[PDB]
């Protein structure tokens, strides 16, 4: 329930083949910028980052937890 | 109107009249160390983990609970509120066993976090432990209850979020088993998501009994297929291989929950 | 000074002596001004009790007035309700078992004199299951009540109504907490509420409600008819009137008698009652208001007496003033034990700090006991004692963490000598 | 605190409310509030008890027929409540108080009389079932400390032999004198009566004025 | 006090349809 | 000598004799 | 073959390998091992388990052989406990 | 000594391995327990910094006495469950010794 890690904006480049290896059954991967995630403190940032490295971009908007109303006397109320 | 200014530690937010003390903090952005509270589930107060300090005032308040009132400044980070978290952590872990290596949910813990950040750097209960017996709620759900920190989020869900109105706590004292009294699976749809909701691994997945362990997980953000909610859910997949679908919150379509079918 | 006149003592009943009754009660004249003290209105009954400044006769002590002033605030549309806690688990609270018993009418006249004050529609009275024949004799004295038309509709040949309810309580300790005498009269099961929602706010059934202990009921209508002086004057400042003093163990004639507040320790066991059995100095120490309160030793005792007031500033609660009494002739160490014995087997486990602290404590003062815990522990004890002590959801674990701390405080050498005695014979 | 289904205890074992008893059920209903009938489990569960001892699991299932609760609702309540039995009970059930007022006035004494005159464990059926033997908390009446609660009958006072007196009575014929077995009377100062020992003033005597 | 070959041991991770033998 | 002897339905029983006082419910 | 009965199968294309080199394979498997282990009879309700020698077995847990119906077993040795 | 292998997968192992080079892949074993399906340490890649004989709640991976194992071919050294394991069965009076005369300090 922790939200330390919802915090900084992250740009991940798309998943590749990751195919089982024959002698081990280790897997084993040929894109180099697979497990390269870069992190950027505001959306803007990372949008730049994409455009002069040329990389193409779809970001994702942020979604925060709506503001709930909570109160310990109204769950009390037999009504409802 | 309707905006009282609270001050978390001096910040000097302003939050709506009946807004939870443990609430004012999180629009300064502090997180008060909570266990027995989720956002979309009643406030009980079981744990009292979160118990802070309101300034001049004789003793700490419960987060979670206490309608925060006008221009009571919150110290999350007192030399009290941190004996209030010192010592609270001291028992949930007094009477826990310790089978981190066994417990699936071992960098899924939100009891070693708080205790590895809030609570103590040793322990003092010299004395024995005890145990529950392990039962039977399904398929799904592998009830390791003797990890149980009796935080009633299982009850709460399981009768507010799902209407199943089964699980239940039975017995007073240190004997209070969170285990349904006769052995009824818990069989509805909605059900997995205890384990989500369980911060300890008390009750974790049975299919996801010891496959894999979280820090390897690769996660990648996706949609639910299986029926036409859509449901937001998160593919967790280590080497290649999908190892547990869990949901992801989408405020709108799912929120923080996923079908016992598409996980 | 204590001395109370008999005329006096409100509870005359006590001991029986008088048929407890409607005919014993008629001529004990409790339904004397019934009709006129409702009529006289609710503000002027909240007028006498604060005249009286009258403190909680239960073991939390709180100025009755401001608590019974709360819900006296306009009804929102739900039903105003009291609630009566005849449950008294503390031990050495025999004192509730007598009014119920012996004058069940006082009580229920302190009903209807009390409902008006608060505007309740009806109130419901939670004794202890344990006593089953208790609860005999009270709906017996409630029945004659109403046959009388005392109680009921248009009570008391007036315009107000109540109804009088007797609920069965299931042996618990905690049944007697406030927010969980509630859930028990609502079905739940007996778990304390947080206090936010506070009792007058959220009632039972979601209805404002009130809860007193049966002697803070059963004096408000006597009080009313004495007047709040006549009441405020026994007390000692904001201490006042006359609570009924329970004396159990190594003391001679161990008995419940409604002397006079303020006593001196030393008094109460030397005047009446019976003397600290074996002498007064064979008092390793006494109990003031039961299990909960802290022990005070014998040399702090006779200088201190019996209010709250005096007791706070003595470290110790006179909570329901039951004066348990320990001659030097027992083991302390497993005297406090059992207390923590008592309130494991008791507890709700609802919140984490007692349910694990008080079990925590019970294993340590186990081995206190058989002295096999090193010296180093007791003051490691001391650390657990107030780790739940402010941090608990009810006062119970306030409660359990008191006679732990009494034990350390007075009787540390004792308990180190313990330590000592299974060191030596290894 | 679980119930594993056994021949004895467990549904098959069918329970339903006297004639009688369903009578007494709606009677507890009503004295709570309208529209509330989920207050009454305690009171009802009491009846289950009153009605048989054991009160199996397919008794609470009943109440929580009659009651129209959640059934775990009332499984909740048996398990959390002493007063309620889930295993069968000795027809006597004698309960012994055992908490520090007791013993420090000797209670334990007691205990071991008791133990040696049922001839067995405390904490368990005699095999006659004729009595039950638990070490049980503070009961109230402490003035009255040596003290062992049977089915209500809450005797007080006793010195060791005398229960041995009330196990006899009980083991023939019954109803043996039920209450303190000492010369004092409810509670009193064994000396006499210190608080008053004069006449108590009659109806409206120095009733204040106004 | 008085030549190993290297493999992998764990299963077939994804099992495979196998077609109907019978003919349609 | 009532407090004495009462029976197990004692509370009960009573209590629905007094239904018929008991005021009209909320 | 093995503990998880790796086969390398007659068709697979990696069963190649163990021409003329033999496979590493286990007696005394572990799975029978302590199926072989007696059941550890004991008084107490609950019971520790080290795992043999304190800082030389495993992080200690509590297991409640409370019902005979089934041997508890610490989840660390695999050891039943027979109540 | 009872027989049945110490490690019971928590795959911490794997996580302070410095090198990557533990890999490790577990399901429950039939038995109910938690077992390692496959346990591959690549001793090429291993830098035999001993941590992993730190990590070990159950201490089931240990530094082992032997420093002889030269190997005429790369994939010898690669090592699954099963060579480990056998490792483990040929030197454990030694490593039992080794590991008795220095948990004191451990
Ligand atoms: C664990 C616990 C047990 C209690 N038991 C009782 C009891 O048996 N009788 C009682 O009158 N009050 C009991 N109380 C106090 C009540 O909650 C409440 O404060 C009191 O009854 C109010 O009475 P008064 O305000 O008239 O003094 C208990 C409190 C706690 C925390
Ligand atoms: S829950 Fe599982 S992981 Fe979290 S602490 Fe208890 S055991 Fe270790
Ligand atoms: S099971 Fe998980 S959720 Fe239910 S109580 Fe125990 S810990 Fe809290
Ligand atoms: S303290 Fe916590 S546990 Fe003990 S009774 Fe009050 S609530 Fe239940
Ligand atoms: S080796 Fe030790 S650490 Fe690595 S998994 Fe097996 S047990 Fe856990
Ligand atoms: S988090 Fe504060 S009450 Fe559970
Ligand atoms: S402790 Fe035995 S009745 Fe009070
Ligand atoms: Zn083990």
């Amino acid at each position: 329930s922790g939200v330390n890690n919802t915090k900084k904006w992250k740009m991940e480049f798309d998943t590749r083949e990751r195919w089982e290896n024959p002698l081990m059954g280790w897997a084993s991967t040929a894109d180099p910028l697979s497990n390269m995630v870069l992190t950027f403190s505001a959306k803007e940032d990372a949008i730049a980052f994409a455009e002069k490295n040329g990389w193409s971009y779809d970001v994702e908007e942020k979604k925060v937890p709506k503001p709930k109303s909570k109160s310990y006397g109204a769950n009390f109320s037999w009504n409802k | 109107s309707n905006l009282i200014e609270v001050f978390v530690d001096g910040q000097s937010v302003m939050v709506e009249p009946g807004t939870t003390v443990l609430q004012a903090c999180e629009k300064v952005g502090m997180q008060i160390p909570r266990f027995c509270y989720h956002e979309r589930l009643s406030v009980a107060g079981n744990c009292r983990m979160c118990l802070v300090e309101i300034e001049k005032a004789p003793k700490v308040v419960a987060a979670c609970a206490m309608p925060v009132m006008k221009g009571w400044n919150i110290l999350t980070n007192s030399e009290k509120s941190k004996k209030a978290r010192e010592g609270v952590m001291e028992f949930l872990l007094a009477n826990h066993p310790l089978d981190c290596p066994i417990c699936d949910q071992g960098g899924e813990c939100d009891l070693q976090d708080q205790s590895m950040m809030f609570g103590s750097d040793r322990s003092r209960f010299l004395e024995g432990k005890r145990a529950v017996e392990d039962k039977n709620i399904g398929p799904l759900v592998k009830t390791i209850m003797t990890r149980c920190i009796q935080c009633t989020r299982c009850i709460r869900f399981a009768s507010e979020i799902a209407g199943v109105d089964d699980l239940g706590t039975t017995g007073r004292g240190n004997d209070m088993q969170v285990g349904t009294y006769i052995e009824k699976m818990f069989m509805s749809e909605l059900s997995g998501n205890v384990i989500d909701i369980c911060p300890v691994g008390a009750l974790t997945s049975k299919p996801y009994a010891f496959t894999a362990r979280p820090w390897e997980t690769r996660k990648t953000e996706s949609i639910d297929v299986m029926d036409a909610v859509g449901s937001n859910i998160v593919v967790s997949t280590r080497t290649g291989e999908v190892m547990r679908i869990l949901p992801r919150m989408h405020e709108d379509i799912n929120e923080e929950w996923i079908s016992d079918k598409t996980r | 000074f204590g001395s109370l006149k008999d005329e006096d003592r409100i509870f005359t009943n006590l001991y029986g002596r008088h048929d407890w009754r409607l005919k014993g009660a008629l001529r004990r004249g409790d339904w004397y001004k019934t009709k006129e003290i409702l009529l006289k209105g609710p503000d002027w009954i909240l007028g006498e009790m604060k005249t009286s400044g009258l403190r909680g006769r239960g073991g939390a002590g709180f100025p009755t007035g401001l608590k019974w002033s709360f819900m006296n605030k306009p009804s929102d549309g739900r039903p105003k309700y009291l609630v009566v806690n005849a449950d008294e688990g503390e031990p050495g609270t025999c004192k509730d078992r007598e009014i119920m018993r012996h004058d069940p009418h006082k009580l229920v006249e302190g009903c209807l004199v009390g409902g008006r004050a608060m505007g309740a529609r009806a109130a419901y009275i939670y004794i202890r299951g344990e006593f089953y024949n208790e609860a005999s004799n009270l709906q017996v004295a409630i029945r004659e009540a109403y046959e009388a038309g005392l109680i009921g509709k248009n009570a008391c040949g007036s315009d107000y109504d109540f109804d009088v309810f007797v609920v069965r309580g299931a042996g618990a300790y905690i049944c007697g907490e406030e927010t969980a005498l509630i859930e028990s009269i609502e079905g739940k099961q007996g778990k304390p509420r947080l206090k936010p929602p506070f009792p007058a706010d959220v009632g039972v059934f979601g209805c404002p409600t009130t809860v007193a202990n049966v002697e803070t009921v059963a004096v408000s209508p006597t009080i009313c008819r004495r007047g709040g002086t006549w009441f405020a004057g026994f007390g000692r400042e904001r201490n006042s009137g006359t609570k009924l003093f329970n004396i159990s163990g190594h003391v001679n004639h161990p008995c419940t008698v409604e002397e006079e507040m303020s006593v001196p320790l030393k008094e109460l066991i030397e005047k009446h009652a019976g003397g600290v059995t074996g002498g007064w100095d064979n008092l390793l120490a006494v109990i003031p208001g039961g299990s909960s309160t802290p022990l005070i030793p014998k040399s702090v005792c006779e200088t201190v007496l019996m209010d709250f007031d005096a007791l706070v500033q003595a470290q110790t609660g006179l909570g329901t003033a039951a004066v348990i009494v320990m001659d030097r002739s027992t083991d302390i160490v497993k005297a406090i034990a059992r207390l923590i014995e008592f309130y494991k087997h008791e507890s709700c486990g609802q919140c984490t700090p007692c349910r694990e602290g008080v079990d925590w404590m019970n294993k340590v003062m186990a081995r206190f006991v058989k002295g096999d815990a090193r010296p180093a522990e007791i003051d490691s004890l001391w650390e657990i004692s107030k780790q739940i002590e402010g941090h608990t959801i009810c006062a119970l674990g306030d409660g359990a963490a008191w006679p732990v701390q009494g034990l350390i405080r007075h009787f540390r050498p004792e308990l180190e000598d313990r330590m000592q005695r299974f060191a030596q014979q290894h | 605190f679980v119930h594993r289904d056994t021949p004895e205890n467990n549904p098959d074992t069918p329970f339903d409310f006297t004639p009688e008893n369903y009578k007494r059920i709606e009677a507890i209903v009503k004295n709570y509030p309208e529209g509330h009938q989920a207050a009454a489990v305690l009171p009802v569960l009491d009846l289950a008890q009153r009605q048989n001892g054991w009160l199996p699991i397919s008794a609470m299932n009943k109440v929580a027929e009659v009651l129209q609760v959640p059934p775990m609702r009332v499984y909740e309540v048996a398990t959390f409540y002493t007063m309620y039995n889930r295993k069968p009970v000795g027809k006597y059930h004698i309960q012994v108080c055992t908490t520090t007022p007791c013993m420090l006035r000797d209670s334990d004494s007691i205990l071991e009389t008791l133990q040696r005159k049922l001839g067995i464990k405390v904490g368990e059926t005699t095999p006659d079932k004729l009595f039950t033997l638990i070490e049980v908390e503070c009961l109230g009446a402490c003035v009255n400390a040596p003290m062992v609660q049977i089915n209500d009958n809450y005797y007080e006072d006793l010195t060791p032999k005398d229960i041995e007196e009330i196990i006899d009575e009980l083991k023939a014929g019954k109803v043996p004198k039920p209450g303190p077995r000492s010369g004092r009377f409810c509670c009193e100062p064994a000396g006499g009566l210190t608080s008053l020992t004069e006449p108590p003033k009659g109806p409206g005597f120095g009733v204040q004025a106004g | 006090p008085t030549q190993y070959v290297p493999y992998s041991t764990t299963r077939k991770k994804i099992h495979e349809w196998v077609p109907p033998s019978t003919p349609y | 000598l009532q407090h004495h002897d009462y029976n197990t339905y004692t509370f009960l029983d009573l209590n629905l004799d007094l239904s018929k006082f008991r005021l009209p419910q909320p | 073959i093995t503990h998880t009965g790796q086969v390398y199968d007659e068709k697979d294309y990696r069963r190649v390998r163990f021409v003329d080199r033999q496979k590493e394979v286990n007696e005394n498997f572990a799975i029978d091992l302590i199926a072989q282990q007696p059941v550890n009879e004991v008084e107490h309700r609950i019971i520790a388990c080290d795992g043999g020698g304190g800082a030389l077995g495993h992080p200690k847990v509590y297991i409640n052989l409370d019902k005979e119906t089934k041997t508890g077993t610490c989840g660390y040795c695999g050891l039943q406990f027979k109540q | 000594p009872s027989g049945e292998e110490r490690c019971i997968a928590c795959k911490l192992c794997e996580a302070i391995c410095p090198a990557q080079a533990i890999t490790i892949e577990a399901e429950p074993r039939a038995d109910g327990s938690r077992r390692t399906t496959r346990y591959d340490i690549d001793m090429t890649k291993c830098i035999y910094c001993g941590f992993c004989q730190e990590a070990c709640p159950v201490d089931a991976i240990v530094e082992g006495p032997n420093f002889e194992f030269s190997t005429e071919t790369h994939e010898e050294l690669l090592y699954n469950k099963e060579k480990l394991l056998n490792n483990g069965d040929k030197w454990e009076a030694e490593i039992a010794a080794n590991i008795q005369a220095d948990y004191l300090y451990r």
